[PDB]
């Protein structure tokens, strides 16, 4: 029973780090793209009105 | 007679073989329309709105050519409010 | 079989909505206390578009009310036809909705939007074949705009299948409430003109009008508009409850009207409106409904089709009539005004007649127009928008809740496209 | 000028294949969605 917890709670910490750290950097990298994407749509509305 | 059979018979076929282009047309376009309809079973009508980066990357390399159905017409301006600076730039190096 | 889920949004939409539905029990015929004392049985042959049978003739409406206080829900309730609704419907907040876009879109909406999205869910899926959404409210406040639009898009996005009709009170200049609504409409119309299928616009000027000169009231108070307003929404969807010559399906209607996917911004009118005095000698029939119906001071806008062009026109009339009396007015009304139509569409207009008149009346019409002088609306909007982007004006309320220029511009630049959008086929 | 008439020439000529090589296959009609300007 000793090396049953034991095991469970080392799976349990592993899948623990693993999930925030992904977490963390999946949320560094979709501010980037919000970022992005207002980058783009203040183009396409600037790009109205300039001439042909 | 066997000659006039075989006229009457090549004549039918041809006849026919005029119907059959109007049905290897009807294979093809059924095959296509359906390899489209399978994807969407998920989302039918949300999945065509993409993001701008999508949108932007999709057509050409950077473009968007707007297919005259959807009525938004954005890049042609209705001429009313039409804008043209060209006139007012300088000719002379006194203008400058 | 086909049925309708209804929604009142906000303190207008509510209001309206309650009135709607006392005009609907009225038409069918059953008491506030929710039994049935009608007269005939064509009425309710198809009450399950709008009600259902709870525990021996008690119907219950299928609306559901929003809202961020208690105050109108208690005045609804103490409201006559107000004890009809299911209590479990009456979700609102407790906060308040502060009149803020922010306030309704993204943070009272973000705390109450699952919740009413459960009890939606849970009575579209209670009705059986749906055919579609109606939502009553107005684009010039906080939750108006906020909490209904946000809950339009969301109900778009879940069943992305059903028409859906909203009945937005647009903002008027001179009738001007609050100082913030030029920019509650443009951050409403910007996702209504992206999300939601076709909004019925409305406004108090034209309300106002109406009332003066073909009602001549002389103290109309918000029970003749809300009246009105019914009467509209009450006739917009005839054909599913009573069997008719000629039947229209909302999809119908929609497809006629709508020639693009971003022109559905319907301007409605309702025929007849005789004054109390003046109707005793008034004479109704099909060759003058028709031109009450396209008399431009009719129309419940601000914007006289007169300053622009006809795409499409639907006409509804209730009653037993002459179709072929129906058409040929039509016609000769196109014949006449053929420079206020658009010339690459024949026919313009789309005829529908349905079988049973409301409640007293013999003969009853509905117009709903898809002109394209309707831009009127949001270039003055558009007008009153930059008048106050220009200096930030009023705008931290909404910096403060978390939302950039970035979306501000996204409207304005929207309204703007939209209204060339409508000028360039002019 | 010439240059001009070079470029409109090809660009008319490469509409003409681009319709030939999609009614070739004739999986799409000959025209779908939007519609070319011609100079
Ligand atoms: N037709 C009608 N309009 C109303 C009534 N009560 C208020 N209004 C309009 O609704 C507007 C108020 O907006 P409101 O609903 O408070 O914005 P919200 O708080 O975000 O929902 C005012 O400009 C009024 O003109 C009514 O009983 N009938």
């Amino acid at each position: 029973k000793s090396s049953m917890d034991a095991f469970r709670a080392g799976q349990a910490e592993r899948l623990k780090q693993l999930s925030l750290a992904s977490s963390g950097a999946m949320e560094t990298l979709r501010g980037k793209l919000a970022v992005a994407e207002n980058v783009l749509k203040l183009a396409e509305l600037a790009r109205k009105y300039e001439t042909e | 007679n066997r000659l006039r059979v075989e006229a009457r018979k090549e004549a039918m076929l041809a006849g026919r073989a005029g119907k059959f282009a109007d049905v290897q047309a009807t294979r093809i376009k059924t095959m296509r329309q359906l390899i489209e309809n399978r994807k969407y079973v998920e989302k039918h009508r949300k999945l065509h709105k993409p993001t701008i980066v999508e949108r932007y990357a999709n057509y050409g390399s950077g473009t968007y050519a707007p297919l005259q159905r959807e009525g938004r017409f954005p890049e042609s301006k209705p001429l009313g409010k039409e804008i043209e600076t060209e006139g007012y730039a300088p000719v002379t190096l006194k203008g400058v | 079989m086909r049925e309708i889920v209804h929604i009142q949004g906000g303190q207008c939409g509510n209001q309206i909505g309650a009135k709607f539905w006392e005009v609907v029990s009225d038409e069918h015929g059953i008491d506030p206390t929710g039994t049935y004392h009608g007269d005939s049985d064509l009425q309710l042959e198809r009450i399950n578009v709008y009600f259902n049978e709870a525990t021996g003739g008690r119907y219950v409406p299928r609306a559901i009310l929003m809202d961020l206080e208690p105050g109108t829900m208690d005045s609804v309730r103490s409201g006559p036809y107000g004890q009809i609704f299911r209590p479990d419907n009456f979700v609102f907040g407790q906060t308040g909705a502060g009149n803020n876009w922010a306030k309704g879109h993204y943070t009272e909406g973000a705390e109450l939007i699952d919740s009413v999205l459960d009890v939606v869910r849970k009575e579209a899926e209670s009705c059986d074949c749906l055919q579609g959404f109606q939502v009553c409210h107005s684009l010039g406040g906080g939750t108006g705009s906020g909490m209904g639009t946000l809950l339009i898009s969301k109900i778009r996005e879940e069943y992305p299948d059903r028409m859906m009709l909203t009945f937005s009170v647009v903002p008027s200049p001179k009738v001007s409430d609050t100082v913030v609504e030029p920019y509650n409409a443009t951050l409403s119309v910007h996702q209504l003109v992206e999300n939601a299928d076709e909004c019925m616009v409305l406004d108090n000027e034209a309300l106002y009008d109406i009332c003066f000169r073909t009602l001549k009231l002389t103290t109309p108070t918000f029970g003749d508009l809300n009246h009105l307003i019914s009467a509209v929404m009450s006739g917009i969807t005839c054909c599913l409850r009573f069997p008719g010559q000629l039947n229209a399906d909302l999809r119908k209607l929609a497809v006629n009207l709508i020639p693009f996917p971003r022109l559905h911004f319907f301007m409605v009118g309702f025929t007849p409106l005789t004054s109390r005095g003046s109707q005793q000698y008034r004479a109704l029939t099909v060759p003058e409904l028709t031109q009450q119906m396209w008399d431009a001071k009719n129309m419940m806008c601000a914007a006289d089709p007169r300053h622009g062009r006809y795409l499409t026109a639907s006409a509804l009339f209730r009653g037993r009539m002459s179709t072929k009396e129906v058409d040929e007015q039509m016609l000769n009304v196109q014949n006449k005004n053929s420079s206020y139509f658009v010339e690459w569409i024949p026919n313009n207009v789309k005829s529908s007649v349905c079988d049973i008149p409301p409640k007293g009346l013999k003969m009853s019409a509905t117009f709903i127009g898809n002109s394209t002088a309707i831009q009127e609306m949001f270039k003055r909007v558009s007008e009153q928008f930059t008048a106050m982007f220009r200096r930030k004006a009023f705008l931290h309320w909404y910096t403060g809740e978390g939302m950039d220029e970035m979306e501000f511009t996204e409207a304005e630049s929207n309204m703007n496209d939209l209204v060339s959008e409508y000028q360039q086929y002019q | 000028q010439y240059d001009v008439a070079k470029v409109s020439k090809a660009h008319n000529d490469l509409i003409r294949v681009y319709e030939a090589k999609l009614t070739e296959f004739g999986i799409p009609v000959d025209e779908l969605g939007f519609r070319p300007l011609v100079t």
